[PDB]
């Protein structure tokens, strides 16, 4: 359901992701982010379905991260993932 | 299996469309040939048969590569028009068309190379030489910015 995941604003320690989806039918999202590869740990937090942006902070400068978005719907979704280096 | 050939087919369509674009061809042929370099290890993996099954980490890296090809696919049709390129060349500073897509493919390639060699035990070869992708983009953008201004 969610598509077009991009980093629309970025600082060396914080990011702002955005995606396109039919937010009217989406209950909430699960945002996961962590260092790419090597079985690195990941952190999770929830975002209400009405919005289409999320803020990730506390990141390390110059690290390739993996950001995945899990859309969940209650009225009626495969996740999307990208990579960004701060 | 089906997802492996879909990404290969999508990569071959991208290269064919880059050869057909008329404006800023040096940056276009650079993008399509970089896509060919990334799908070639996937083609060799396809040549092995039904014995090679990608894992979750490899499938996740291929899906990120597939989403980047669909991003590049939209930029190809967008930059197939003369006014859309002139709107970008007169508003941008570096005048590099696909600088956002080229950077996304560079990160996913090193993630595919590590997984194709360690998990699938597949030998891979480097993409290109000469210079870095950053310097190659600036040299192609300046050459395209010169020929595009000569069009009447
Ligand atoms: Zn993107
Ligand atoms: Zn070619
Ligand atoms: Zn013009
Ligand atoms: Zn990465």
């Amino acid at each position: 359901v969610p598509t077009k995941l991009e980093v629309v604003a970025a600082t060396p320690t914080s990011l702002l992701i955005s995606w396109d989806a039919d937010t009217y039918y989406i209950w909430y999202y699960r945002i996961t982010y962590g260092e790419t590869g090597g079985n690195s740990p990941v952190q999770e937090f929830t975002v209400p379905g009405s919005s289409s942006t999320a803020t990730i902070s506390g990141l390390s400068p110059g690290v390739d991260y993996t950001i995945t978005v899990y859309a969940f719907s209650d009225y009626y979704s495969s996740p999307i993932s990208i990579n960004y280096r701060t | 299996s089906e997802n492996l050939k879909h990404i290969i087919t999508l990569g071959q369509v991208i290269h064919k469309r880059c050869e057909e674009m008329k404006y800023c061809k040096k940056q276009c042929r650079r993008l399509g040939h970089r896509v060919l370099g990334l799908i070639k290890p996937l083609e060799m993996l396809q040549d092995q048969g039904k014995r090679s099954v990608p894992s979750e980490k490899l499938t996740t890296a291929m899906n990120r590569f597939k989403a980047a090809l669909e991003e590049a696919n939209g930029e190809i049709e967008k930059f197939s028009n003369r006014s859309n390129i002139c709107r970008f060349l007169t508003a941008s500073q570096d005048k590099i068309l696909f600088k956002d897509v080229n950077r996304k493919l560079s990160d996913v390639w090193k993630e595919l190379s590590l997984l194709l060699q360690v998990e699938q035990r597949m030998p891979v070869s480097p993409i290109s030489q000469g210079a870095s992708w950053a310097q190659e983009d600036q040299q192609d953008a300046d050459e395209d910015r010169r020929a595009f201004q000569m069009l009447r």
